[PDB]
């Protein structure tokens, strides 16, 4: 099987902040990666597919980047309702055997 | 030579028969030397023929040695033989599709007379054997007609028509 | 004889061309020196229809395709021994995908130890008849494997004049093998510029060009052979009858892309004497699909999406397989459909010319001499 | 385009099957792949499995092949998960997923392996 690894726990920010994130593979992998958001109790709307393009709804603050290991995300002009979990899910293994990965949430300062 | 009878509407599956179990090329003709289906190594070939849409068969069944005919939306103008080609052979059967209904479509009362309605395929003889379940065994030709339609004469008669000692069975739609 | 014949091609042994790793892994080295040894006044049935040497050539190219492009999922029927609702469940394999480069080699059919392979040298040959100049030897010539339907590709050409070839005319059922004597050439490519995937919630495209101003000259000699078999009917030729998608359009690979080109603006005219096309680049709309109807047996399957791009296809066109529509209706009429799809017929139109024969020493004539006891 | 509606939120006794479906709209059933996404409280997108609609195939985890299917009754376009032999790690949200494919019917398949649609999730809950 693989895995997917994110650094950081949690992510500081601030809105009218930049904010980034980073997905790391347990082997490797090519730009088969799309970049999940998560709400709670919604529906995880998809962000990016194939890590460098969006889909037919997604604004332009959010972008990124990278390919085999080490796969970065942007966060341009964090806005109010951009606050939620964020996931990593690979798919690059026929038959598919991907898995999941761990994800990482925006902070509140309280 | 084998034959079987049509409803006007559903399917039918005419079948061919091969013993080299090997799905070898096969074709279907009408009696005019029209091409219908037949297979292309491993493909389809639908044939230049008034029943594209229509024929199909079931492509799991050659490498058994079956090659079906299946025609969807049977109609009366197909009532004509076909030919099998498998290997050398002349396999021949005949179809005949025809429709049994009424005229009075909905509006009916208690005490009239009921008419039928047949429309047998040009080119042959068929006979109708009707059947009530309050007992009424009409027998007849091809035209039947009923002089008592009440509220006891309710239900779907189950009028068959036999040909060749061949005989399907239909409904009748009665509504007073 | 119904022997094995061993293959014998240029392979390359080094590069990751399939069909240089086949060729290595099952096939010797060309003759360097062939010989053919040219009979006398001899004459030899050459039967083309039942020659069992195509049915070896078929069973061998299969074996190169479950080697080449494993499909993702190979969707296959299966039946169990019930007679009659018959227990027939499909039983899907899945394998790894790898885009891998697809390029056909000429091989060489040649004879075991012990036989010999008979060869036609006559410039019609008719198919069934037999000819005089029969010469034999060890080794067919170029093969190669190409599988493609509707418009046989990169092979050998006619000696002198387009001949036409089938088992049995009249009957509406046999396919015509028509071999042309100049080759027609064809280009298909898409270059990169179609990066568009979808198109609501192109990459899928692709075209081919065929000279007009050539293409028209070896057609217009077709249809002369063809009036010679019906001098009062009209030639008439049309698009195909319908089908599954690889009969009703043509089909071709080229590194994993299966081309299926939309072939109505080329079969469209009515014939008699005279054109009816227009009056150089015809644009054969062209289409790459994953889901396909495999030809070596029944059952679909769906392979890898195609490359980014540069994807050129530098083609010959030496026959055409066209079907007949005959019947009663037929008023002094000529319709020639494209058909092929039975690969078989697309290796008869290669492997006509030879025949596979042992040589039986014994024999037993009367004579006027006496065993002295 | 196209629309999801999960099944009703049930809980069973770990040892039963589950069955969950989900119905569509706004394109046709067979015009594009559904997978199943596994939401436990408190933890990630544990992935169930795949389903083709055209081709009848199904690929899952090394985990779970041997208590879960995937059925795409395309004749009432609406696909089922039938869940036996349930067990206590098996208590999650359990919602549809698809994803669009330009023309698989003709034969322009496309392999999307992301995911783009989503239901809402049914509850699935033991005791
Ligand atoms: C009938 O007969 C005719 C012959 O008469 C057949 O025609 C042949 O058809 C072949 C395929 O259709 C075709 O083969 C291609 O040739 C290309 C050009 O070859 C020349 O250049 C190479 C490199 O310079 C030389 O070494 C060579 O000697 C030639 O002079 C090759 O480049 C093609 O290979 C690429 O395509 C296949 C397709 O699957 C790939 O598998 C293969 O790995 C190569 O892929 C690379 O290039 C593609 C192009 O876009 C990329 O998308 C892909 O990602 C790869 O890209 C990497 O590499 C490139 C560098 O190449 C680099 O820039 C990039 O960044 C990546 O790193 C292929 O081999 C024959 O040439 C052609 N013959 C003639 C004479 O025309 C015809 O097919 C027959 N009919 C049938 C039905 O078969
Ligand atoms: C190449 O082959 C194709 C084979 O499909 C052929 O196209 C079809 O030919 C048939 C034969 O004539 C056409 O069928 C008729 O066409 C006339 C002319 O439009 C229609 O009016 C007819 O419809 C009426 O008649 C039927 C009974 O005959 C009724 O049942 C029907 O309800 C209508 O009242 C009839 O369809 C058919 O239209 C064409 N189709 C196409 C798409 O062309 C084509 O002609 C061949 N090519 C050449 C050059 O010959
Ligand atoms: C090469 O292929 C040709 C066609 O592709 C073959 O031609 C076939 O030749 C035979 C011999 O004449 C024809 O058979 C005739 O059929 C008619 C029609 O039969 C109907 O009527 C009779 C009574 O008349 C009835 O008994 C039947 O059931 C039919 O209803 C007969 O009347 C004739 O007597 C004769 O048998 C074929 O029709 C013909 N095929 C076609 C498609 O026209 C030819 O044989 C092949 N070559 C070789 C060497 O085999
Ligand atoms: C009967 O079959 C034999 C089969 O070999 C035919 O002999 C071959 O005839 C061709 C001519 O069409 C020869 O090609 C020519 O070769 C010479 C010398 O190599 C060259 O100068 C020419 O440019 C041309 O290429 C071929 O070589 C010859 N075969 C052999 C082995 O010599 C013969 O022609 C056939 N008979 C008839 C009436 O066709
Ligand atoms: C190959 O390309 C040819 C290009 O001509 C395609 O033929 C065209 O196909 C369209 C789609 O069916 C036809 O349009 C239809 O016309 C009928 C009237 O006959 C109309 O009732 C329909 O609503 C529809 O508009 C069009 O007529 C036809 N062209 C001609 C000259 O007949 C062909 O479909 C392509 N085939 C493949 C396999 O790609
Ligand atoms: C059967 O298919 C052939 C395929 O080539 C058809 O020939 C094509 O016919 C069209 C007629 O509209 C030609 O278009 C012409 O273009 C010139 C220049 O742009 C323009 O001045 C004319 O007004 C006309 O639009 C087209 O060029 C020609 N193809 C080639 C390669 O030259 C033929 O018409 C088809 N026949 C039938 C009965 O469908
Ligand atoms: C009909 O189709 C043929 C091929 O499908 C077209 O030939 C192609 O024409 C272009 C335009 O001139 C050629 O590009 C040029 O090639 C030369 C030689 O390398 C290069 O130096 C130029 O800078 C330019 O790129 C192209 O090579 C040629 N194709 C081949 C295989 O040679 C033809 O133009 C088409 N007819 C019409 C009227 O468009
Ligand atoms: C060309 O091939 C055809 C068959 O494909 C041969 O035709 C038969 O020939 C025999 C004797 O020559 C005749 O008795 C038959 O009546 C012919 N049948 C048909 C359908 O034509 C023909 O002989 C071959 N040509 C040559 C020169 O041998
Ligand atoms: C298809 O492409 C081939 C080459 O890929 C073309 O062949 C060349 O044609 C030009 C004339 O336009 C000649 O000057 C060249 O010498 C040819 N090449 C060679 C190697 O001889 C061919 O013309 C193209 N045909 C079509 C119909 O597009
Ligand atoms: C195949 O044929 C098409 C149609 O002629 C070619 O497209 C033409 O290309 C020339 C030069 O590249 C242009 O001047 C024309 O305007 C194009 N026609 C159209 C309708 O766009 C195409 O280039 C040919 N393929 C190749 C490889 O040359
Ligand atoms: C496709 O056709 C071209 C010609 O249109 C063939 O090119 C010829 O190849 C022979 C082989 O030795 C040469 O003798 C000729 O001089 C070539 N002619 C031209 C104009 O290039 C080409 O070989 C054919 N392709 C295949 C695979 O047979
Ligand atoms: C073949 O026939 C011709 C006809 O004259 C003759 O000259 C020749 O010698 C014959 N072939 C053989 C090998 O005898
Ligand atoms: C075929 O087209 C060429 C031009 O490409 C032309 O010279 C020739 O005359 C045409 N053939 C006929 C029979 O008109
Ligand atoms: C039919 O063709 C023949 C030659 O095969 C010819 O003699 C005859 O005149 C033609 N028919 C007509 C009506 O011209
Ligand atoms: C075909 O051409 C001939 C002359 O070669 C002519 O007599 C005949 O009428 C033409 N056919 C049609 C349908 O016009």
């Amino acid at each position: 099987e693989l895995e997917l690894t994110q650094s950081p726990a949690t992510l500081s920010v601030s809105p009218g902040e930049r904010a980034t994130l980073s997905c790391r593979a347990s082997e490797s992998v090519s730009s088969d990666l799309a970049w999940y958001q998560q709400k709670p109790g919604q529906a995880p709307r998809l962000l990016i597919y194939g890590a460098s393009t969006r889909a037919t709804g997604v604004p332009a603050r959010f972008s990124g980047s990278g390919s085999g290991a080490e796969f970065t995300l942007t966060i341009s002009s964090l806005q109010s309702e951009d606050f939620a979990v964020y996931y990593c899910q690979q798919y690059n293994n026929w038959p598919p055997r991907y898995t999941f990965g761990q994800g990482t949430r925006l902070e509140i300062k309280r | 030579k084998k034959v079987v009878l049509g409803k006007k509407g559903d399917t039918v599956e005419l079948t061919c028969t091969a013993s080299q179990k090997k799905s070898i090329q096969f074709h279907w003709k009408n009696s005019n030397q029209i091409k219908i289906l037949g297979n292309q190594g491993s493909f389809l070939t639908k044939g230049p023929s008034k029943l594209n849409d229509r024929a199909d068969s079931r492509r799991s069944l050659w490498d058994q040695g079956n090659f079906p005919l299946i025609i969807k939306n049977l109609k009366i103008e197909d009532s004509d033989t076909y030919i099998c080609e498998v290997e050398d052979q002349k396999e021949e059967v005949q179809l005949l599709v025809f429709g049994l209904t009424a005229n009075s479509d909905t509006h009916l009362l208690q005490g009239q007379s009921l008419t039928l309605t047949l429309e047998s395929p040009p080119g042959s003889s068929p006979s109708v054997q009707c059947r009530s379940p309050r007992g009424k065994n009409i027998q007849g030709g091809k035209t039947l007609s009923v002089s008592q339609l009440e509220l006891q004469d309710s239900g779907t008669w189950t009028c068959t028509v036999l040909q060749n000692q061949k005989k399907v069975e239909f409904k009748i739609d009665i509504v007073v | 004889a119904t022997t094995t014949l061993f293959c014998a091609s240029d392979a390359k042994a080094y590069d990751t061309e399939v069909h240089n790793v086949w060729a290595t892994h099952a096939c010797v080295p060309t003759d360097p020196n062939p010989q053919e040894i040219v009979l006398g006044n001899v004459t030899e049935n050459f039967n083309m229809w039942k020659n069992n040497m195509v049915e070896q050539m078929h069973e061998d190219i299969i074996s190169l395709w479950d080697q080449s492009l494993k499909p993702c999922v190979k969707l296959t029927p299966l039946c169990v021994t019930l007679n009659c609702l018959i227990n027939c469940n499909t039983s899907v394999i899945t394998q790894a995908c790898p885009k891998v480069s697809f390029e056909p080699i000429p091989i060489h059919y040649c004879a075991p130890a012990g036989f010999a392979i008979l060869k036609c040298n006559s410039k019609t040959f008719n198919g069934s008849g037999p000819c005089t100049n029969v010469s034999t030897v060890q080794c067919t010539h170029g093969i190669r494997p190409v599988v493609s339907t509707q418009l046989l590709l990169n092979g050998s050409l006619a000696e002198e004049e387009i001949v036409i070839r089938s088992e049995n005319i009249t009957d509406n059922a046999k396919t015509i093998i028509v071999q042309l004597n100049e080759a027609v050439e064809i280009n298909c490519t898409r270059p990169n510029n179609n990066t568009r995937k979808s198109i609501h919630i192109n990459i899928r495209q692709a075209h081919c060009n065929i000279s007009k101003a050539r293409w028209n000259e070896t057609l217009g000699q077709i249809v002369a052979k063809l009036e010679e078999q019906f001098p009062n009917k009209t030639i008439i030729f049309n698009h195909s009858s319908g089908g599954d998608p690889e009969i009703v359009t043509h089909s071709f690979n080229c590194g994993g892309e299966f081309f299926y080109c939309n072939t109505t603006p080329l079969f469209n005219s009515t014939w008699n004497n005279t054109r009816t096309d227009d009056y150089q680049n015809i644009t054969l709309q062209c289409r790459i699909k994953q889901i396909i109807n495999m030809w070596q047996g029944v059952g679909k399957a769906m392979y890898a999406p195609p490359i980014r791009g540069q994807i050129r296809c530098s083609s010959n066109i030496t026959g055409l397989l066209l079907t007949r529509d005959g019947g009663r209706d037929q008023n002094g009429t000529e319709t020639f459909r494209p058909g092929g799809g039975n690969m078989r017929d697309n290796w008869r139109s290669e492997l006509y010319k030879y025949k596979v024969v042992k040589i039986e020493p014994l024999g037993i004539a009367p004579t006027a001499c006496k065993r002295r006891v | 385009q196209v629309q999801l509606l999960e099944s009703g939120a049930e809980v069973k006794k770990p040892g039963s099957s589950v069955k969950v479906s989900c119905k569509a709209s706004g394109d046709t059933f067979i015009r594009y792949s559904f997978t199943w996404v596994r939401q436990a409280p408190g933890q990630g997108l544990e992935w169930m499995g795949r389903i083709i609609t055209i081709l009848d195939v199904a690929h899952y985890a090394p985990h779970l092949q041997g208590r879960v299917t995937i059925t795409a009754d395309k004749s009432t376009s609406t696909v089922y998960l039938e869940l036996r032999n349930l067990r206590s790690d098996d208590t999650a949200v359990y919602f549809c997923a698809g994803v669009y494919e330009g023309e698989a019917d003709e034969g322009e398949y496309d392999n999307n392996g992301f995911l783009k649609h989503w239901g809402q999730g049914t509850l699935v809950t033991v005791t």
